[PDB]
């Protein structure tokens, strides 16, 4: 509040404003809705029998994230704003200590700041002293419930009075949470009303998207040439063509059904094809457009597409060295574990194995001494300490932590044949 | 390889094995009993002689000294040889060495107040820098030249108890011990006692042994520790507490169990077990099937190995004993 | 109906009789029975006990006695401060709720010599305290010796969830002395007395709340796995507002969805075809009933989709999503299991609840699948 | 006797023709004659104790006349 303000300034050179650039900033992730619509009206009911009765009840709701319920939960007690409580966001992944709740809790109470003990007691004291229904968002329970369930002990056994001028609104990540580290007597009190979240199909996808694109869809700015400025000299107008959107729809409701990922994904290709439009004018940073499939191509696909392939083709030559003399003793001992100084022993092997070739002694001289015949006779190759770390950070390789560097122990973290179709390139 | 597992044993309840220890422990050997106790107690004005001179009495012998050491410290030398100095009969520090609770901490913040507060000593209390061995070796230096005469009686029961065994409290008594106004009497168990102290130690005990058996049944020692039967009756409690469900449940389980001590042959497999829990209607799946009898396991009441063999560890007998008994 | 079926959910029990057997001596001012109440979860033991000292406060010479809870404090001292809070005074307490000789010196009426007893709610927390034969048994062996002079005493009403704490007790104290004798259980009621408490409170009851053998029956076939009936009419209040929102039919169909999406909700649960497609992967690598990793299973998706060629297979970030999602519904469980190779090592073994029957309607039904089955 | 009869239920059960624990009295006179039991099937009062029975076993519930939940 008192640092809002200091948050503001004044020097702004009329920021430009291009076409995708509003194109996106209505697709933000932040601004009735299509896929929840029947939970909707049932959580809203639920939440109206509680208060409007003036009771107190436990509405559990579970699923992956990005399936809308937090903004679902949030419209419901939104119209029931509309219509004594306090939605009180209680994310035990924002809570800095686990217990730190209560303190929330104890503040939102009576506006006190004492320790978590004072905290629940007089937190149980209102719930079954006070004469006569707060909604408290238990955003992603887990974190706050992992210790010994002690947390949700008491946040439900607060529930379970009836007098007690408290509902709560839990939402967890999986259904079995109850069922898996709760308690029994726990899971009783938490009952079996709770309501699951599924996936978002394609067509839930379409909608939502088509809904982010209500009055932007195909329409028509206002783009001065000269700057690249939009407003919704020349009257523009741009499609996003519902194809790629039906692609990106389609891909997302396959694996996952995320409205976080296809918002990202269509965000991506957006600014892609804003990004190749300001090359192709260069309007810097201060007849009718599109987005084609092969926009939203590109974008999803680098949303799949891994690097270690393309890193690996790129390492020094004595990493490849490195890996494929690995692969060799994963091949020849069928372990996938092999020995380091084994490892360095295969290496000399490798390099001796092949004739005395001019071009293997420059290898042999070079791999083992930078030239310079006057220092020389190097044990181990030349940055072997180093391309092993290069490697070992890089989440590629996988050391155990032994002082005798002879014997310890190495493991590919990728798999064996990626690593070896990256050597047949 | 077919041993004698204590498993194939009559077992007997908690109050008639209590009882039975009663009435023989109290009814066994009594006329042994008091004819030896009234011959040693002649012994006594021996003991008073011996303590003239601080020996550390230590008491070894079968049976348990804990009645006999507080009947003989308690009873006849505190109160006597208080009289004898010339008034608090001098305060009796019994050890209880039995009960793993005692700590040297505590026990010196103790006889601290016990011993003499003649300067504000407290004072020297510091950080953990151990101000146990530091005080008490100022307050040897003190004694050196004080008058010689008992001002505290202190007596261990069981000095190779699980607490006071360890070395460094072991230690802390052997440097308490060496102060002279103190009378040290105690008694052990372990028949290894003398690995406990090296000539520093006993330098600083200058112990003198005296036997002392009556075979006694060890009545507070046989209350710390703790023995298989201190499971099959755990879960016979369990199954009193359930549903009408998982009664119906186990009681088809038990029969097919029991049907063929109860061995793991004679069990049952779970294609079958679903096969009939849902002939006669009573598991729908098998998921609701695991679920029912994980209360079972989760509490270790029935086990299973295999063939899906779902065995009763729990013997023939005491299964068909819940048959007729708690289940029917 | 809304008034109603809102309001529908806004001594009295028969067990009252017993206990109050048990509490003959309380209302003749005599030192009260050895009362140490058992019973399993669900079946409202702690407000079994809680409507136990509700009606003997509103019961009843001064009237006064508590009983408080005992939830976050693992030790006992705090605890006798919170009996202390009856006298609605100051004090130093912090010996005098500490040990049990302090407690005995903490415990003389001083108004009127109306004996004053004492309730330990919830006790299954110092029962499930810290380490049983340090502190919590030595907590119990505190506080549970009642070897007063004046027969005026703190007679502990305890209660306790697990049957396992009087087996924790120690052998010789607790067959011949303390409040554990009474060791009363409450076994879960299928509907003889819950559901005859719930139609005394339902006396003002709803012209059509609906047929009450249909009643009966949820009540049977839930509390076959169940100890909350009032917890199953606040899902029957809710089928009532389905009714409502659609402006006891319903409830088989609710129970057939929330209980086992095995049932039919599972084509839900495994929504995207390959979904289905993973989870029969994941039943075909259990033939090789090993670390089911993502690895091992992984693999197995790769050669059994390049045999059977109804889609190029995903990657393994994709099979890392998908199979999250599985366990998100919980149709598959997964741990980080520990395998000694080099050093802890975790990697996810995991199991699966669905059977080849219940794959067989939900697969037989897709033929795309069938491929493989 | 009614034990067979009860576990040819639960393998009609096993598949979804009552499509629910609930099934039509038309399903129940479907299952009773059609199938292999000639003549098991007792007087209708007495099959109907018989489902009685499964009743107060926890195998069977009577609700709305024309299924049984
Ligand atoms: N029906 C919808 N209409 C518009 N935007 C939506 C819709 N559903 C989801 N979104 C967007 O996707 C986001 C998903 O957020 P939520 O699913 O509500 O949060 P969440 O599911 O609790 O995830 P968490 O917080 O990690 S458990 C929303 O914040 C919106 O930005
Ligand atoms: N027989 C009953 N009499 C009164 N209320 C009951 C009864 N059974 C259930 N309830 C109510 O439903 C709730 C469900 O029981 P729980 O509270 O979960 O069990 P409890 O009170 O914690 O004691 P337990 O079973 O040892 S965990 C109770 O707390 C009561 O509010």
């Amino acid at each position: 509040s008192r640092f809002e303000n200091k948050l503001k300034t004044t020097q702004k050179h009329q920021i430009v404003e291009t076409i995708f650039s509003k194109v996106k900033k209505q697709l933000n992730s932040s601004y009735y809705l299509p896929a929840r619509e029947n939970e909707f009206a049932s959580i809203y009911l639920s939440a109206y029998s509680a208060i409007e009765s003036d009771s107190a009840t436990t509405i559990y709701v579970a699923g992956t994230p990005g399936v809308g319920k937090t903004l679902t939960v949030r419209e419901v007690v939104k119209e029931l704003l509309s219509s004594d409580f306090l939605y009180v966001e209680i994310n035990g992944l924002k809570m800095v200590k686990p217990t730190d709740c209560y303190e929330t809790l104890w503040n939102k109470v009576s506006g006190e700041r004492l320790t978590w003990a004072a905290s629940m007691e007089s937190l149980e004291f209102y719930f079954k002293r006070v004469p006569k229904t707060i909604v408290v968002l238990l955003d992603e329970l887990d974190a706050m419930v992992t210790k010994s369930q002690d947390i949700m002990y008491n946040f439900f056994n607060w529930t379970t009075y009836e007098n007690a001028k408290l509902i709560v609104i839990a939402v967890a990540n999986t259904m079995d949470l109850p069922e898996r580290q709760l308690g029994n007597k726990i899971t009783s009190r938490i009952g079996f009303t709770r309501i699951m979240f599924t996936g978002y199909t394609h067509e839930e996808l379409k909608n939502i998207i088509d809904l982010r694109l209500k009055g932007l869809n195909d329409s028509f700015f206002y783009v001065d040439t000269k700057t690249g400025n939009a407003i919704l000299v020349r009257k523009v107008r741009l499609r996003m063509s519902a194809d790629a959107i039906e692609i990106a729809s389609r891909k997302v409701a396959s694996v996952s059904g995320d409205a976080r990922r296809a918002l990202k994904v269509c965000k991506r290709a957006a600014e892609i094809a804003e990004k190749h439009y300001m090359a192709k004018h260069g309007y810097g940073y201060d007849g009718v457009q599109t987005v084609h499939i092969t926009h939203v191509m590109k974008a999803l696909n680098e949303t799949l597409n891994s690097h270690v392939i393309t890193f690996m083709t790129r390492l020094s030559f004595t990493a490849k060295l490195f890996i494929y003399a690995l692969l060799n003793l994963m091949k020849k001992n069928g372990s996938q574990e092999q020995e380091l100084g084994d490892i360095v022993d295969e290496i000399k092997l490798l390099i001796e194995v092949n004739g005395s070739n001019k071009f293997v002694m420059e290898i042999a001289k070079t791999l083992f001494q930078q030239g310079s015949d006057n220092i020389s006779e190097q044990l181990r190759i030349i940055s072997w300490d180093f391309v092993l770390n290069q490697l070992l950070d890089a989440g590629i390789l996988f050391k155990q932590t032994m002082k005798n560097d002879r014997i310890c122990c190495v493991k590919l973290n990728i798999s064996v044949e990626e690593a070896k179709r990256a050597m047949n390139e | 390889k077919s041993r004698h597992t204590m498993s194939m044993a009559p077992d007997v309840t908690r109050e008639e094995f209590s009882l039975v220890s009663n009435f023989f422990n109290e009814n066994f050997q009594k006329r042994p009993r008091q004819k030896l106790f009234e011959i040693q107690k002649k012994m006594f004005p021996q003991y008073w002689f011996e303590l003239t001179q601080g020996f550390s009495l230590l008491f070894y012998g079968v049976g348990s000294k804990r009645n006999f050491l507080e009947e003989f410290a308690i009873d006849y030398l505190s109160p006597k040889i208080a009289y004898s100095q010339l008034v608090n009969s001098i305060p009796c520090l019994i050890l209880n060495g039995y009960n793993p609770s005692c700590n040297y901490r505590d026990v010196f913040k103790e006889i601290t107040d016990l011993l003499v507060p003649a300067e504000l000593t407290r004072s020297e209390t510091k950080y953990w820098g151990n101000h146990v061995i530091l005080q008490i070796q100022k307050m040897i230096d003190f004694y050196k030249n004080q008058p010689l005469d008992i001002k505290l009686i202190l007596v261990v029961h069981n000095l190779d108890g699980p607490s006071i065994r360890k070395n460094t409290f072991q230690t802390m008594l052997s440097f308490l011990s060496v102060i002279r106004q103190i009378a040290i009497v105690a008694s052990t168990d372990h028949i290894y006692a003398p690995l406990l102290w090296d000539n520093m130690k006993a330098q600083n005990y200058n112990f003198v042994f005296h036997d002392i058996s009556n075979f006694e049944p060890s009545t507070v020692e046989s209350t710390f520790q703790d023995v298989m039967k201190m499971g099959a009756e755990g879960a016979k409690y369990v199954l009193q507490s359930l549903t009408v469900n998982s009664k119906k449940m186990y009681k088809l389980l038990i029969e097919t169990q029991m049907q063929n001590r109860g061995t793991q042959r004679t069990g049952v497999e779970l294609k079958l077990f679903n096969h009939l829990c849902a002939a006669d209607f009573i598991a729908s799946n098998e998921i609701a099937l695991r679920s029912m009898l994980r209360e079972f396991i989760e509490h270790k009441m029935a086990n299973i190995t295999k063939m899906e063999i779902i065995w009763v560890p729990y013997t023939y007998a005491e299964l068909e004993k819940l048959l007729k008994t708690v289940l029917n | 109906k809304a008034l109603l079926q809102k309001s529908s959910e806004l001594a009295r029990t028969a067990e009252y009789e017993q206990v109050m057997n048990f509490l003959a001596k309380a209302i003749s001012e005599h030192r009260s029975d050895s009362l140490y109440i058992t019973g399993p979860p669900g079946t409202g033991k702690t407000a079994q006990l809680d409507m136990i000292i509700r009606q003997k406060f509103q019961s009843l010479e001064s009237v006064a006695v508590t009983s408080i809870n005992c939830i976050s404090l693992g030790e006992p001292s705090s605890i006798f401060q919170k009996i202390f809070d009856s006298f609605q005074d100051l004090n130093g307490p912090t010996l005098q709720i500490k040990n049990m000789q302090h407690l005995q010196k903490f415990l003389e009426p001083y108004h009127k010599k109306t004996t004053f007893v004492v309730v330990l709610d919830e006790m299954d927390r110092l029962l499930h305290a810290n380490t049983s034969e340090t502190q919590s048994v030595r907590t119990i062996l505190e506080l549970f010796l009642l070897a007063k002079l004046p027969t005026v005493s703190f007679v502990l009403i305890g209660m306790a969830n697990s049957l396992d704490m009087k087996d924790r007790f120690l052998s010789r104290l607790n067959l011949d002395r303390g409040l554990l004798p009474q060791t009363i259980v409450f076994q879960p009621y299928t509907a003889e007395q819950m559901y005859e408490i719930v139609i005394q409170k339902m006396s003002s009851l709803p012209t059509i709340i609906f047929q009450p053998m249909a009643i009966k029956f949820a009540a049977k076939k839930c509390a076959g796995n169940t100890g909350d009936l009032r917890k199953l009419f606040d899902v029957l209040r809710g089928s009532i507002e389905i009714y409502e929102l659609e402006k006891l039919n319903y409830i088989a169909k609710v129970f057939s969805k929330f209980v086992n999406n095995n049932s039919t909700r599972t084509r839900i649960a495994k929504l995207n075809i390959q979904q289905k497609l993973i989870l029969c992967t994941i039943i075909q690598s259990l033939k090789l009933n090993s670390d089911a990793t993502i690895d091992e299973s992984f693999d197995h998706y790769i050669k059994a989709i390049t045999k059977t060629d109804t889609l190029a297979p995903l990657q393994r970030n994709e099979f890392l999503e998908i199979c999250t999602i599985l366990e998100t519904c919980g149709l598959v469980s997964i741990k980080k299991t520990k395998c000694k190779g080099k050093t802890k090592r975790f990697v996810d073994k995991i199991d699966v609840d669905l059977d080849m029957r219940e794959f067989y309607d939900e697969m037989t039904k897709i033929s795309i699948l069938k491929p493989f089955l | 006797r009614l034990s067979l009869i009860s576990g040819i239920i639960a393998r009609l059960m096993q598949t979804e023709i009552f499509e629910e624990e609930s099934y039509p009295v038309a399903s129940l006179f479907e299952r009773i004659n059609e199938e292999l039991p000639e003549e098991e099937k007792f007087s209708a009062q007495e099959y109907l104790a018989g489902l009685k029975i499964m009743s107060d076993r926890n195998n069977l519930m009577v609700a709305d006349d024309k299924v049984w939940r």
